[PDB]
């Protein structure tokens, strides 16, 4: 009985910022590792930013020191920034685990101007 | 295409499948293949296990009868299988954490076949299913917990061959009282490869010049199941049940024919009937026949389901008053009821749901 | 027969027996 | 009829009168052939409860179809007959003498109603009981004989020899059951001729089958060397329950008819229906076989019946 | 395979009336039967399905409780009871055929009767 | 909650041999229970492809159909002259089999 929800979203000009976020109720992710994951118009999910209990975060090579992503377990909310927005980076942002579990959502789509 | 997904109740564990169901041919069976993934920070000093533990579930136990143990752990050993299309193609989209692991199931081995527990029987499962399960542990003796560990359930199949065999036909001749002609009765079949809810049908010639009578004719489908745990037994299960009333006069020839056809419709309050493997409490049709490569049982530890139409032929016992006097002539006639070959794969439920 | 006639031989115990019944009555 | 005998003169004496006006032996015997009367009355009673139980197997089950095994059950129906019909005449007679004794003669009313039924059966089945030894014993020498015709057109003859010698040997002797004798239950020992009328068609019997016994032992043990394959199928389990059975049975009689002795021959004829029983029907390989085959079904039944898992999900994949 | 179903026309509100449908090359052990029907300039609509190898029996929300469906193997043919009829129901019937085991649509379909109210 | 599935092209007018796509989304996630089914004026319906990514038997290989997510995409490469006629969707997972709003082609 778990859902997804979160919030941000809007028409924005290159290179700027924005405060993506999303709230998790239900299963509480105190230690499991959490995920945004990245759509394309025709394409599949791919991963960019994943973001652990410990600090750990890492970013994918494309997406490489692009921005930072955080996370804190007051509230269970995760967030991630906008920095050095380019034209090609267009589509729906998506939360999930690193496992592609816990009832994949639907999101809200970015794009710049 | 799609895949399936088996995540873990704690939410750090998931496995991939291609696909459900397996189809086990003469000599080989179609290895099982899947991708299984570990969340980071999670895997230190850990290691990773995938099992495909087959048993045979008992009521309220289970008999292990075939259980393979492959390590997909981050540390690789230096022999490392091939890795299949299939596979490869998962590690690209899951990422570099991506497992694959790998499984032979060894042939000669028990389909995935269930029988029908009754009417005051629990949902516990009482035929015979495989399972894949993926867990961490730091050895094969540490303890494995439920929300730990992910539980899938597939299934081995087998469908109907390609080659068509010989018709099937019996031979039969009971002699009567020390004084008469001997009987003489045919049955054979159109064919022997039937598909599930096919029509079957039955050819008799009997020839009965000979003083007693002949009663009414019996036709039935009955199938097998030798279900074997520590000893061999077998049971009886008329699937379908024919009445025919139609009499041979003495000294006269009959020809006719009948068509049957085998469903559980009205055959549900019907106990120990044998079924095909069912991953969920949806229902199945009957059991397929289980294919076999006819060298040696060897004690295969499991489920055989068979079928073959039988016709009885009583006697009125004619002469004296012979009212309770009858005797049964009877010859059996093996057929096959598998699936066909498919093109897809299929839903392991009803295509309507009701839900 | 053999036993057959030890059988017999009880008829006489009986009869004795039926000798005491009027005896004792 | 020394109890008749006593009524007789006390009613001819007291009718007279009117008008006027060794201890030790009885007690041994009556101890001890106590002992030996339940001696061989514990025989037949065990033996026809297990006549009835092989009877009950063999109808029961559904091995009736083969003539092999069948024929022995037709066999079974004699030794039955006969044991029954000693336990049924030993009550009679203990219940028409304990009547007389405390449950003067003529008041007593059915004495010997069912002794003369019985009778002729307990002789008809002792008779009938080595009848079916010959047939057997012919029966088995067109099986491991030469022979071209398969198990057919003999049955007719076979009910022909088993109840066919008895039915024109023993009736003569009921016509002389109550004629010449009609001692009270058409039994007894006045003259000794009269057996030699049921024990002749016993005695043929034996020596036919000795006859027989010497030509099939030597025809198989001739042919056994070469190609006979021993204990490998049916042939040569019937050779040893039915080898066996022939030449005991016969000679039990024989020294016989040639109180030490008499116990011997009640203990041993009291276990022959349990003899006869075991090798045809207990020890026979295939009956054993099939009787534990539906012991392991009914086995096998009771134990099979005795009275946040997430769900599967899917994800997209790229060609 | 080809099949041919009728047995409509126009009838009153409250009537009844029973539809046969005649197949041929297939019985209803080994597929599901179906019944679509299609409302004058409207789309297509489902209202009962049967499947004799399980038995069940499933009818729309618009018609539960009306309509009753039964399958006859003897003769090899579908029937359809409809009673109490309003001027809503009426529209164009369709037989349709559809495989029990394996389902992969609606692959065979009648000829199609008019019912008008 | 019955599932509605609704096609967002009313009508499409195409020449001959041009190249035309379709959409049709549905209400709830449907896993590959979809099929397509075409119909003429005084005709029966017939099948077109089912399950979304299999191919019927007797169609021709012009007819090619996808899916991504939850909405399912008919596409023609070539029209033929005899290729005008009403499409329709069709969803099979569960027992209320609804059937799309429907869309005609038509020059
Ligand atoms: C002369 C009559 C012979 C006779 O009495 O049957 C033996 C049988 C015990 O045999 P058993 O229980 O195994 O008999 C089964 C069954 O009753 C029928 O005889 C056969 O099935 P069907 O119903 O024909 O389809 C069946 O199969 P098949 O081996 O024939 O294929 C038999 O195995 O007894 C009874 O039927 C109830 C007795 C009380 C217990």
């Amino acid at each position: 009985q778990v859902q997804l929800q979160e919030s941000g979203g809007g028409l924005v000009q290159a290179g700027g910022s924005l405060r993506l976020s999303c709230v998790v109720s239900g299963f509480f992710f105190d230690t499991v590792t959490m995920a945004w994951y990245r759509r394309a118009p025709g394409k599949h999910r791919e991963l960019v930013a994943s973001a652990t209990a410990g600090g750990t975060t890492t970013y994918a090579d494309s997406v490489k020191d692009r921005f930072t992503i955080s996370r804190d377990n007051a509230k269970n909310t995760v967030y991630l920034q906008m920095n050095s927005l380019k034209p090609e980076d267009t589509a729906v942002y998506y939360c999930n685990t690193f496992v592609r579990s816990l009832s994949w959502g639907q999101g809200t789509q970015v794009t710049v101007s | 295409t799609r895949v399936f997904k088996k995540a873990s109740p704690n939410g750090k564990l998931t496995v991939y499948l291609g696909k459900r169901d397996f189809v086990d041919h003469i000599d080989l069976v179609e290895p099982v293949d899947g991708v299984v993934l570990v969340d980071p920070e999670y895997l230190k000093e850990r290691r990773v296990y995938v099992t495909l533990t087959a048993a045979f579930r008992y009521g309220r136990f289970r008999k292990d009868l075939f259980v393979a143990n492959v390590q997909s752990f981050p540390p690789a050993p230096e022999d490392k299988k091939p890795l299949t299309r299939l596979q490869e193609r998962l590690i690209k989209k899951l990422g570099e954490h991506a497992y694959p692991f790998t499984f032979e199931i060894p042939p000669n081995l028990p389909s995935s076949v269930t029988l029908q527990p009754g009417p005051e029987d629990t949902g516990k499962a009482i035929g015979v299913d495989y399972e894949v399960k993926a867990f961490v542990a730091e050895n094969l003796e540490e303890k494995i917990h439920k929300r730990n560990s992910v539980r899938l359930v597939i299934e081995k199949v087998q469908y109907a061959p390609e080659r068509p065999g010989p018709q099937p036909t019996a031979e039969t001749t009971r002699q009567f009282l020390m004084s008469d002609k001997p009987l003489h009765l045919e049955a054979s079949l159109d064919k022997e490869i039937y598909y599930h809810g096919e029509p079957i049908s039955v050819n008799v010639h009997v020839t009965n010049n000979t003083n007693k009578t002949v009663k009414k004719i019996k036709i039935s489908v009955r199938q097998y199941a030798d279900i074997v745990l520590f000893n061999t037994a077998q049971y009886k299960v008329p699937v379908a049940m024919e009445e025919a009333d139609d009499t041979v006069a003495p000294s006269s020839t009959f020809s006719k024919v009948y068509t049957l056809t085998p469903f559980l419709a009205n055959n549900r309050e019907k106990r120990g009937l044998a079924l095909d493997g069912k991953l969920k409490h949806e229902d199945t049709n009957l059991a397929s026949s289980t294919l076999l490569r006819e060298g040696a049982n060897r004690e295969i530890l499991g489920i055989i389901v068979s079928y073959k139409v039988k016709v009885k032929l009583v006697v009125s016992r004619g002469g004296l008053l012979g009212d309770l006097a009858s005797s049964d002539v009877a010859v059996e006639l093996p057929f096959t009821l598998m699936h066909p070959k498919p093109k897809e794969e299929p839903p392991h439920r009803e295509v309507p749901e009701h839900e | 027969h053999s036993q057959g006639t030890f059988t017999s031989d009880y008829s006489k115990y009986l009869d004795s027996r039926r000798a005491q019944d009027f005896v004792q009555w | 009829q020394v109890m008749d005998f006593l009524f007789e003169k006390w009613k001819l004496y007291g009718d007279q009168c009117h008008h006027n006006l060794e201890i030790e032996v009885q007690k041994e015997v009556a101890k001890m052939y106590s002992s030996f009367q339940v001696m061989y009355t514990v025989g037949y009673s065990l033996s026809l409860g297990a006549l009835l139980l092989a009877l009950a197997i063999l109808g029961g089950l559904s091995k009736l179809h083969c003539t092999r095994n069948a024929i022995h059950a037709n066999l079974f129906a004699s030794f039955v007959l006969k044991a029954s019909s000693v336990l049924v005449i030993d009550g009679l007679l203990r219940t028409r003498y304990s009547q007389k004794i405390g449950d003067s003669t003529w008041l007593s009313d059915g004495a010997v109603a069912g002794c003369r039924v019985a009778a002729v059966f307990m002789q008809y089945g002792i008779v009938a009981n080595y009848c079916w030894l010959l047939v057997e014993g012919l029966y088995l020498h067109n099986l491991l004989g030469l022979a071209t015709l398969p198990e057919r057109s003999f049955f007719s003859l076979y009910l022909g020899i088993g109840w066919g010698a008895p039915m024109l040997f023993v009736v003569p002797w009921a016509v002389v059951k109550c004629l010449f004798e009609n001692v009270q239950c058409w039994t007894s020992n006045d003259n000794m001729g009269f057996w030699w009328i049921l024990r002749f068609p016993v005695f043929l019997a034996i020596l036919i089958n000795f006859f027989i016994f010497v030509r099939i032992v030597q025809l198989l043990v001739a042919k056994l060397r070469a190609r006979q394959m021993h204990h490998t199928d049916y042939k040569f389990r019937l050779a040893k329950s039915t080898l066996t059975l022939i030449p005991l049975l016969g000679v039990h009689e024989v020294v016989f008819a040639f109180s030490a002795k008499l116990f011997f021959d009640l203990f041993l004829s009291s276990f022959q229906g349990l003899l006869v029983a075991v090798l045809y029907c207990f020890l026979n390989k295939e009956v054993q076989s099939e009787l534990r085959r539906r012991w392991h079904r009914w086995r096998l039944g009771k134990v099979l019946w005795e009275e946040e898992s997430c769900t599967t999900a899917s994800s997209s994949l790229a060609k």
